[PDB]
DNA sequence: TTTT
């Protein structure tokens, strides 16, 4: 069956900025009529995919003139030549014959400088405890790029199970991200130990980024 | 002014069916195939099948053979998908698109879209802990909105007045229940001398919640 | 020409 491979996964550019995406299916796609049904799509979240160009390189009716298709066979590819912000979104290539096949999608985003992340770490609640519960938050604020990994350690011993993140969408002002893991234990688990740590690992540092709190 | 009006959010039970139409309007509804599309949350688009409401010729991904069954009323301009044996994989966003004949031939044509909910769990109020930190111009609060269904809740800092320096992180399922979480950023010199308040709201089980933040 |  007809593969198709979309690069990159992630495209990050400054608004102005040219953007190039590229679409390759495992073979080649030419309909027997001799036509290409090859199309580009544009999803910005929350919303429906919204038809960009038909036919390897043609343009929907009231598509911008920035945007331009191209390619043959097995290789295509969409340029943008100036990325506006309503321009941002997940772009998608669609093969329409045969066996219809969307590719993976091509994320474009903003490009921004780095920045490390702010990381606070929380002791579970009194409310919680009460309840049997203990879930110990660690805040990962206002980093890029958006790679990033958090170790959890429990007396220094890392820990894997019961551990939870999610990663806010890059910040519609400042183009950061965000994360939040956190780690939960029953009351019991949670009083049989003292030390609580949090570190992350990113580009900004040469060492892990650490916050810990013993809760003795 | 061609249009899809797809039919409500849907909340189902794993192992049930769940029957979606998309009702079409400013066009031959005829004279068009009629293609269905599956997203699951968070990951990229996948190709259904399609229906040519004319003759009710059908055409299937293999993957959905049997899954998935397009259907149409032609008196009503109404293309129907029904989805049975429902499991937690088959929870995602479908739209509904036509395929344009001369001129485009593309997917020109959307629907906003039906999201599906398989889940087996019932209506559970959440538990809001407050999150003070351990016991630096800047403090970090945050929220614990631990353990409800179904989605969503509306988090607010101070009934809205409180709306810089907030990241309220996207709910994650941890075993058919939701976590979410979000944190505020003020200046030493509100907190704790103001008093700083989460808010939540979990409208299907009627319940608002607000939990002061206050000092270990 | 698409839905082979
Ligand atoms: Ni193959």
């Amino acid at each position: 069956d007809v593969l198709m491979t979309q690069t990159p996964l992630s495209l990050p550019v400054s608004l102005g900025d040219q953007a190039s995406i590229s679409c390759r299916s495992s073979q080649s796609i030419v309909h027997s009529n001799g036509n290409t049904y090859l199309e580009w799509y544009l999803q910005k979240p929350g919303q429906s995919p919204k038809l960009l160009i038909y036919k390897v390189s043609n343009r929907f009716s009231g598509v911008p003139d920035r945007f331009s298709g191209s390619g043959s066979g097995t290789d295509f590819t969409l340029k943008i030549s100036r990325v506006e912000a309503e321009d941002l979104g997940v772009y998608y290539c669609f093969q329409g014959s045969l066996v219809p096949t969307f590719g993976g999608g091509t994320k474009l985003e903003i490009k921004r400088a780095d920045a490390a992340p702010t990381v606070s770490i929380f002791p579970p609640s009194s409310e919680q405890l009460t309840s049997g519960g203990a879930s110990v938050v660690c805040f990962l604020n206002n980093f890029y790029p958006k790679d990033i990994n958090v170790k959890w350690k429990i007396d220094g011993s890392e820990r894997q199970n019961g551990v939870l993140n999610s990663w806010t969408d890059q910040d519609s002002k400042d183009s950061t991200y965000s994360m939040s893991s956190t780690l939960t234990l029953t009351k019991d688990e949670y009083e049989r130990h003292n030390s609580y740590t949090c570190e992350a690992t990113h580009k900004t540092s040469t060492s892990p980024i650490v916050k810990s709190f013993n809760r003795n | 002014e061609v249009q899809l009006q797809q039919s409500g959010t849907v909340l189902a039970r794993p192992g049930a069916s769940v029957k979606m139409s998309c009702k079409a309007s400013g066009y031959s509804f005829t004279s068009f195939w009629m293609h269905w599309v599956k997203q699951r949350p968070g990951q990229g688009l996948e190709w259904i099948g399609t229906i040519y409401p004319g003759n009710s010729d059908t055409s299937y991904n293999q993957k959905f053979k049997g899954k998935a069954k397009l259907t149409a009323v032609t008196s009503a301009s109404t293309a129907y998908m029904e989805v049975s044996s429902l499991t937690n994989e088959d929870s995602a966003v479908y739209y509904c698109t036509r395929r344009s004949g001369y001129k485009y031939y593309a997917l020109d044509y959307w629907g906003q879209g039906t999201s599906v909910t398989v889940s087996s769990a019932k209506t559970t109020a959440p538990s809001v802990y407050p999150l003070a930190p351990v016991c630096g111009s800047s403090v970090t609060l945050g929220c614990l909105v631990k353990g409800y269904f179904p989605e969503p809740v509306t988090l607010t800092w101070n009934s809205g007045s409180l709306s810089s320096g907030v990241h309220t992180f996207p709910a994650v399922l941890q075993s058919d229940l939701y976590t979410l979480s979000s944190s505020v950023t003020v200046t030493s010199s509100t907190w704790p001398s103001q008093s700083i308040t989460c808010n939540v709201a979990h409208p299907a089980s009627s319940t608002k919640v607000d939990k002061k933040i206050e000092p270990r």
